[PDB]
């Protein structure tokens, strides 16, 4: 029950600041959201340390209400509550002079909320109504400040395809609602082990809940809304690509490990989708002119990562990958709003250049950020990303390609986050910062997401260091494991991942303070900056089609109601035609009448 | 007792219709709404208040009345949804007193415990309606009154055959439900009492090749939409289906299942599709009251009391909020003049929490998590992926389409750049919005708590279509 709590606070402040909410001063909604968010951090640490938590309230008949805290779901309470409360802060600095202060901090409120009921939770059900409580949210602040139509539409877009992702949910819920009869995760693991039963179905159930996953990560072929987010303010993009909203789709992996680790071709098709998204967020990446869809790009790549992480098995480790990404991200984002707040919201790259010298704890905030996106050799992002990369090759499904596609991947992503920093603090000067750039509340939780990236780091080390995630995560859930693994080697392996990172890096530093950009990298870079035509395509053959088929239905119901109305034309012209029949000459009438009645003396036998 | 609930809207109709002021039939209402919820509580089951007079003892006809578990909580959705419609009606037409004469009609509609009972208020309801719709606003009001009543009474008449097949080939002594059902309709007699049946509730229900009425009803009422919130409720197709056209004739549904699911689906899909391409409120909103019934229809018409309680439990709900989105528009367009979705954009600057209680009322109409409508969709698409997958699935190619044609009408018509700046809130509208919301929100969290009643029915009902 005090676990309920932790959620009843961010409804609370929700409904306060949604309500009454301009009746507060300005300082305020944060000051009311950073206290509930810490306020739940607290209760939900010490129900942890206490042993777990469980509660259970009466809901749909068979399908009841199941609270479950366990190792899996504290650990991404903590981050998710560490990283919000950070946020809040950098908000309650950031959002100055804007109206609906208490509108940002209720949608806050009620982001965290929901999306603690969708990590918290034993059944199917709960984590649904997560699902689409989060894209709610989600749409509500990517449309903040409302009055421009062009940050409307990305908000749109984001909620239909969410919603084409919850529908994939639904169905794989019923589905495993059809077979067993539990869709509680615990009861439903306990009676899954052993008689397999229909594995077409089985398969096929993962297959659409992975498609969830999928449009909530902004996987292919949905990976499109998430780089319209950029439209949302600073904080919240960071909270959405960083903490929440897309290691739902992981978390979802991690929680149904047991369906899917019975399901070879589902897992291994999951890495290969991990793969490809990471490949076009890299590919198309460098090419974007903007700062925060050079970023959204970035987070398309890491995100494919961790489902590659998740696709072989490596569970723990892609949730290695998610704590790293938590960390360095929100670094990224909020150093980027920093900026533009700095700049007065110019938001470009090809506008921007020479920031280094000017910018003090800003630039240092940036390269920490970009060394840990590319992997610096001594950063969390290196121990995340090869322990990916080999257990690529150790986890089942074979890892072949897989392997050297991440490691080229690795190289992508040093060069863009060179060509990110330089061309936003390096190599040439243009536009004008006066007055204020550093503000103190904005860089000073920024310095704590920092540090915390420098030294998340070692809790996941190769085995002659200490694993410390790893005991923590498997007891709980993702019981499975079946894996191979060396040594000496496998150093070698992590040499030649540094070593890669660092020719990466330099790579993109020439590259991309060269200027010079051939014939075959100018077309390269202008198709990744349109996203190489995706878009074109998704409006070409889908939507405007649906669009043209919702006109034509129309067409359609109104001849049918125009054929209704031929019925009732028809039945008048028979009248008439049988009106006509009385022509007023007494002969008629006597014929008709003498017909009549021996036809009626007929029928009488 | 159950009378007493079922006459106060009749008679507070007729002393707002036929006395003054306009304001004592708010109160009536009100009135209405506490009756309705008392007697929602204490309920033992079906015997509640039973209540049985004659009415043709020669013939078998018995004035039979009581509460089900499901007569309750529908007894709560129309006071509650006729109340706010009351209070916030701005019509002051002096037809409000139509309105609450409906709002008994429906009550002892549902409150019928003989199937006479059931199709004479199945038949009077239409007066109201085509009263409230004529002389009250429309250009083409009595032509769209005509194509909805000739639809309804080409549906209705050859029920009337139906019924009297029902009572007469089982050799029932009277018109009660629970001797009809104590002799059940055998083989190739039950198929033509169960056509005229789907006939009469489909036209009604509404589906999709028979749903030509609902777009010029819902336009030419009253502009205001109290009409159109009263005609909404009057979608009661599906519980005659689930209550008295399966168990009466069950032999021949088994044949026609394919079919109603299918017709089900097929107009949840194309409601909800071609609510995208309305240019205006009335048709959009007719267009999503059309893909309710077809969800819920898939719900009643797949067996499986998971998916008929949740048909159910949708179709009560999605009364509430298509009531209340049509006093909404009605609000809106008393304040400005005009219900077209591209002009008046700004709205939502203007408006402060006229724009957060239709958004509310959106998705709840979407069905998201955590309000009413999501519980019996969800249980609705299990029910029906248990009796047909391929029918539930396409079905189910409806929630994209909801969220588009309900974000971008909320878009913009409220969202987007400020106009003129619009009135933002009237005094009656503040309960309307606190009271809505509230059981919405109370409704959708705890379907625990109601339709409890409503389990014990669907797997009865839903077994007797199995050995």
């Amino acid at each position: 029950m005090a676990l309920l709590g932790t959620i009843l606070l961010p409804l609370l402040g929700f409904a306060l600041l949604g309500l009454f909410g301009k009746r507060m001063r300005e300082p305020l909604p944060g000051v009311l959201a950073s206290g509930l968010v810490l306020a739940s951090f607290l209760l939900g640490a010490g129900l942890l340390l206490s042993g777990g938590a469980r509660f259970q309230a009466e809901w749909l008949p068979g399908i009841p209400f199941s609270l479950l805290l366990d190792n899996l779901s504290g650990f991404m309470l903590l981050i998710v509550t560490g990283v919000g409360f950070l946020i809040h802060v950098y908000a309650i600095g950031y959002m100055g002079g804007d109206p609906g202060y208490s509108r940002f901090f209720a949608y806050f409120n009620l982001f965290i909320a929901m999306m603690l009921t969708l990590v918290l939770a034993d059944s199917y059900p709960v984590m649904f109504i997560g699902w689409e409580g989060v894209g709610l949210a989600s749409f509500l602040l990517i449309g903040f400040w409302y009055k421009n139509p062009q940050y409307a539409d990305s908000a749109r877009k984001a909620f239909i395809v969410n919603r084409i992702g919850d529908l994939g949910f639904m169905l794989g819920m019923a589905i495993l609602w059809a077979l067993y009869g539990t869709l509680s995760i615990s009861e439903l693991k306990e009676a899954m082990e052993g008689p397999l039963k229909n594995p077409d179905l089985l398969a096929l159930a993962g297959l659409l809940l992975f498609l969830g996953a999928v449009g909530k990560s902004a996987q292919i072929p949905l990976m499109v809304w998430l780089p319209d987010a950029m439209a949302g303010p600073t904080p919240v993009s960071a909270l959405i690509h960083a903490a929440t909203m897309v290691t739902a789709g992981v978390y979802l992996i991690a929680r149904s490990s047991f369906l899917y680790s019975v399901l070879p071709d589902v897992s291994y098709a999951i890495a290969v989708v991990g793969l490809l998204t990471a490949a076009y967020g890299a590919l198309s990446a460098f090419g974007q002119t903007d700062i925060k869809k050079i970023v959204a790009y970035s987070t398309i790549s890491q995100l494919g990562y961790m489902f590659l992480a998740a696709g072989v098995g490596a569970y723990w480790v892609a949730l290695f990958h998610v704590f790293t990404h938590a960390f360095f991200k929100a670094l990224l984002f909020l150093a980027s709003g920093s900026v533009i707040h700095a700049l007065g919201g110019e938001q470009d790259v090809r506008k921007m250049g020479g920031l280094w010298k000017h910018l003090p704890q800003t630039r240092w905030h940036a390269l920490i950020g970009a060394l840990a996106l590319g992997g610096l050799p001594l950063l969390s992002g290196f121990w995340s990303k090869d322990a990916i990369l080999a257990a690529t090759l150790t986890y089942p499904f074979g890892g072949v390609g897989f392997y050297v596609g991440a490691l080229l991947v690795a190289v992508l992503t040093a060069m863009y986050a060179m060509r990110w920093f330089v061309l936003v603090f390096l190599g040439e000067e243009r536009g004008h910062h006066h007055p204020h750039e550093a503000p103190p509340v904005m860089l000073w939780p920024n310095h704590l997401l920092a540090l915390g990236s420098v030294l998340a780091g070692y809790l996941a080390l190769p085995h002659p260091l200490p694993n410390v995630l790893e005991p923590f995560l498997k007891p709980a859930l993702a019981e499975v494991e079946a894996h191979h693994l060396s040594l000496g080697a496998e150093w070698g392996l992590i040499a030649l991942s540094a070593a890669v990172a660092l020719l990466g890096l330099w790579a993109g530093f020439v590259f991309f303070q060269r200027k010079v950009f051939p014939a075959w990298y100018l077309a390269f870079e202008a198709a990744s900056r349109e996203a190489f035509y995706v878009d074109r395509a998704y409006n070409a053959l889908i939507v405007n089609p649906l669009k043209a088929l919702a006109e034509a239905l129309f067409y359609g119901d109104r001849g049918l109601l125009s054929g209704y109305f031929g019925l009732g034309g028809a039945a008048r012209s028979l009248g008439q035609g049988l009106a006509r029949l009385q022509t007023g000459y007494l002969r008629v009438y006597a014929l008709l009448f003498v017909l009549g009645a021996l036809l009626l003396l007929g029928v009488m036998r | 007792m159950v009378v007493l609930a079922v006459l106060l809207p009749v008679v507070f109709g007729a002393l707002l219709l036929l006395g003054l002021p306009r304001a004592l039939g708010v109160l009536g209402a009100g009135l209405s709404f506490l009756l309705n919820l008392y007697l929602f509580l204490t309920h033992p089951g079906g015997v509640a208040h039973a209540f049985q007079a004659p009415l043709l003892p020669g013939a078998g006809v018995y004035w039979a009345f009581g509460l089900d578990g499901l007569s309750a909580l529908f007894f709560l959705t129309i006071a509650l949804t006729v109340f706010l419609g009351a209070l916030v009606a701005r019509v002051e037409g002096r037809f409000l007193g139509l309105a609450l004469l409906m709002e008994g009609l429906l009550l002892g509609l549902f409150a019928a415990r003989d199937l006479l009972v059931f199709y004479v208020f199945f038949e009077a309801a239409l007066i109201p309606a085509l009263l409230m719709l004529y002389l009250y606003g429309g250009e083409g009001r009595t032509r769209a009154l005509y194509t909805f009543v000739l639809f309804t009474l080409v549906g209705s008449l050859p029920m009337l055959a139906a019924v009297l097949g029902a009572r007469l080939l089982s050799g029932s002594p009277t018109f009660l439900l629970e001797d009809l059902l104590a002799h059940p309709l055998q083989e190739e007699a039950a198929f033509w009492v169960f056509l005229g049946f789907a006939l009469a509730f489909a036209i009604k229900t509404p589906l999709f090749p028979l749903h030509a009425w609902l777009p010029p009803f819902h336009q030419e009422n009253h502009p205001s939409g109290l009409a159109d919130a009263l005609g909404t409720l009057y979608k009661v197709g599906v519980f005659a289906f689930f209550r008295f056209a399966i168990p009466l004739a069950p032999e021949g549904f088994a044949q026609a299942q394919g079919l109603l699911l299918f017709l089900a689906a097929l107009s949840a899909l194309y409601g909800a599709w071609v609510a995208f391409a309305a240019k205006d409120f009335k048709t959009l909103l007719a267009y999503a009251g059309l893909s309710h019934m077809g969800v819920a229809a898939l719900g009643v018409f797949s067996g499986t009391p998971e998916g008929a309680m949740g048909g159910l439990y949708l179709l009560a709900a999605s009364g509430v909020y298509t009531g209340g989105l049509f006093l909404l528009a009605g609000r809106l367009y008393e304040r400005t003049g005009t219900l077209e979705i591209g002009r008046y954009r700004g709205l939502a600057q203007s408006a402060p929490g006229l724009a957060a209680l239709a958004l509310i009322l959106f998705l709840a109409m979407v069905g998201l998590p955590g309000l009413s409508g999501f519980p019996g969709e969800f249980l609705t698409l299990l029910g029906a992926y248990k009796a047909s997958p391929w029918l539930a699935a396409l079905a189910f190619l409806s929630v994209i389409a909801s969220a588009a044609y309900a974000l971008t009408a909320f878009q913009k018509t409220f969202w987007e750049e400020g106009g003129s700046g619009v009135k933002d809130l009237a005094g009656a509208e503040w309960g309307f919005a606190l009271l809505s919301v509230l059981a919405l929100l109370l409704m959708g969290v705890f379907p625990g708590y109601f339709a409890r009643g409503l389990h014990p029915l669907a797997e009865a009902f839903a077994k007797l279509l199995g050995g």
